[PDB]
């Protein structure tokens, strides 16, 4: 038997979205699966004219249209930003490549900064309290005047 | 001549490779998948279909009672209800008002359309997995054989033996138990024969298309006669059957993890990239030539021209390659960085040639062998514009394609600011213990 | 667009530019049939009536 | 049959019997059956032999 044939969808590209405009004359089932390990397929009853914005990523997504052929699409690694600039364009960069691996990054990569921060400034300091106690500690001395300016030192 | 080697079971990705043998020049191997098919083992348990319910003629008994006999039939109900004064055309059917008595039977059977549509529940565990391969070997063209991918079996390839197999990954989309509808399969845990109930699925079973034993349970309950009307009323459960088709919800043809696509006859599933396939070709001896009948290419120096990383090949170079004689000659990338799009070169005495090649890469730094010889090429690559394409990728990302110099540097320059605060940090205690040590002693 | 509004648009109601955008797409006849399928989206002036 | 659901009708009786306690069985993955005996071959796959 012959079988309505939709509206072919009009299909526009975001980064890492596809947006599709449907206009059914009968109410159409539209289908998507994604092709990794996780389908998350999504399974809908479209009656109205809609728009929809599956997620397409690398490792790709198909989608069905009423009585269409399946179609197959992959996200390109598009995003925006400038790679070979200024910090906060990198910053950007990887944020849309990666969403939460940079704010991870970030996150473990200031913390620890901080974290090795903050110890070798205490060791800093102990060995500086370590370096001036004794001189503080002889009223009286001829003070190692190279010493005196390495740490903070008030010679005589 | 051996050659082992694993590729990535993505289909229509060729993987090429550079078959060296001692004392003869390289011949250039390409392997691609047409179509992998992991097809089950099944076997059939039943066959669900609507019901019919064959209600034969009542047997109507004038002046006297006549009693049920039961008959070894699916759902047979048989009800004798009395009282019963029946009128049609002729008007008066029995003389007795009250004493009258009308045996109305009723009984399910498998409806004329289970021959067309019908649900069929399987149990499959484990099959082979199959598959065609082209393979191409030196000036010996595409040859397009089909293959067990079982790692055991032989495949005779033109004149070269290809053990394929056996897949990395065991993973099927399909469970222990499916039902194959028309062209859809559905992971449906199916009730078991001679249990299912009256009206969701496998109401009415029988093991094969043609079974006399078609167990049925749709709650047929005969009904009594209406006043003066000879028929056979009966109640019944609607069939489970339309029940399903219309709740139903999603076959696996759709739902199916890493882009199988399910055929039904063989049941299988097909071209779905997971896992890697080991491989072993054995090329014959006449592809090889001999190492001296074939160029020395030198002064190999590789610039590339414009580059994106792009899922196609979206990468041009361009090799000097100041050579000996004249002839064709293989070029292959196996860095994995960089797919090459062209297999062979033809080379003059000198100049230049230009290969397309694929990438990931914001720098892609790979060798790529010409010949014998070798070159690096590296460069700079722009995003590709496009967001969404209609074609897989022809590479590979590997977690390190997207530093870029910049972001490196900057990787570098904070692991390293800590590492000299701490390292700076214990050697200034080292210094204080070793001035403090020298004072007191 | 093809199909929310102004779909078809003139600039006067004689005019001869007539800008319509709505997604025309001719399908192949059927076997053994003289006609001519084609698939089109809903007109956009009716939905938004 | 032996599965715990399948209900037989035996007489005027309905036995729901097993399912068995333990999944023994006395065949392994490949055999081997010759005339009337069955052998427990670890068989040479086809195309090896
Ligand atoms: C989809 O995206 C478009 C444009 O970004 C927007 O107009 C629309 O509201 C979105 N719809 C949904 C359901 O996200
Ligand atoms: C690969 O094999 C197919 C048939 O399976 C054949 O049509 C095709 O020509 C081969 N590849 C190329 C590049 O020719």
């Amino acid at each position: 038997c012959i079988a309505t044939l939709a509206p072919e969808p009009l299909v526009e590209h975001k980064h890492r979205t596809l947006i599709l405009h449907l206009h059914p004359d009968h109410p159409t089932l539209l289908t998507t699966r994604s092709l990794g390990s996780d389908a998350n397929p999504t399974r809908q009853w479209i009656e109205r004219p809609t728009t929809v914005n599956f997620t397409v990523t690398g490792e790709g997504l198909e989608y069905t249209w009423g009585n269409h052929p399946p179609k197959r699409v992959w996200a390109q690694e598009s995003g925006e930003g400038n790679p070979h600039g200024w910090p906060h364009e990198v910053v950007v960069y990887y944020y849309n490549r990666y969403p939460l691996t940079t704010i991870i990054g970030l996150c473990t990569c200031v913390a620890i900064i901080m974290v090795s921060c903050v110890t070798s400034v205490w060791l800093l300091c102990r060995t500086r309290n370590l370096c001036i106690t004794p001189y503080k500690l002889a009223p009286n001395a001829q003070v190692p005047i190279l010493l005196a300016l390495l740490c903070c030192i008030k010679p005589t | 001549y051996e050659h082992t080697a694993v590729m990535p079971n993505k289909v229509g990705i060729p993987y090429k490779a550079l078959v060296e043998r001692p004392g003869y020049a390289p011949v250039h191997l390409q392997i691609q998948l047409v179509n992998t098919r992991i097809i089950p083992s099944t076997n059939l348990e039943y066959i669900t279909c609507k019901y019919k319910t064959k209600v034969p003629s009542p047997v109507v008994k004038c002046c006297g009672a006549t009693q049920c006999t039961s008959k070894p039939h699916p759902d047979y109900q048989c009800q004798v209800f009395s009282g019963v004064y029946p009128f049609m055309w002729g008007g008066a059917y029995c003389f007795c008002d009250t004493e009258n008595t009308q045996m109305s039977e009723a009984y399910v059977e498998r409806s004329e359309e289970c021959s067309i549509d019908h649900a069929k529940a399987y149990k499959v565990h484990t099959g082979t997995v199959q598959a065609m391969v082209n393979i191409t070997y030196g000036s010996v063209s595409w040859r397009s054989a089909d293959v067990y991918v079982n790692g055991e079996t032989p495949a005779k390839i033109g004149d070269a033996k290809l053990i394929i197999g056996p897949l990395s990954s065991a993973w099927s989309p399909f469970d222990n138990k499916v039902v194959v509808y028309g062209h859809e399969v559905y992971n449906y845990d199916f009730p078991e024969y001679g249990t299912g109930k009256a009206g969701s699925f496998g109401d009415l079973q029988s093991r094969t298309s043609t079974s006399n034993d078609l167990y049925a349970n749709t709650n047929l309950k005969l009904q009594r006669p209406q006043a003066g009307i000879v028929h056979t009323p009966f109640t019944q459960v609607p069939s489970g059957f339309e029940r399903w088709k219309k709740d139903k919800g999603a076959p696996l043809n759709d739902v199916a993890p890493f882009g199988c696509s399910i055929a039904l006859e063989p049941l299988r599933a097909e071209n779905c990239a997971v896992g890697s396939i080991p491989i072993s070709i054995d090329i014959p001896d006449a592809a090889f030539t001999r190492i001296s009948e074939t160029p020395t290419v030198s002064d190999l120096e590789c610039k590339i021209t414009e580059c994106t990383y792009a899922f196609d090949f979206g990468g041009i170079a361009t090799v000097a390659y100041k050579s000996s004689k004249a002839g064709n000659c293989p070029i292959h990338s196996p860095s994995g960085v960089a797919v090459i799009k062209e297999n062979d070169v033809t080379l003059a005495e000198s100049g230049s040639f230009t290969f397309h090649f694929s990438t990931a890469n914001i720098h892609p730094a790979f060798k790529l062998q010409v010949c014998t010889s070798a070159v690096t090429c590296k460069g700079d690559c722009k995003p590709p514009k496009d967001h969404i394409v209609d074609y897989p990728a022809q590479h590979t990302e590997s977690f390190t394609s997207a530093i870029s110099a910049t972001a490196w540097s900057w990787i570098k320059v904070l692991v390293g600011g800590t590492s000299a605060f701490i390292v700076l940090g214990l050697i200034a205690t080292a210094v204080v213990a070793l001035v403090l040590f020298f004072h007191r002693h």
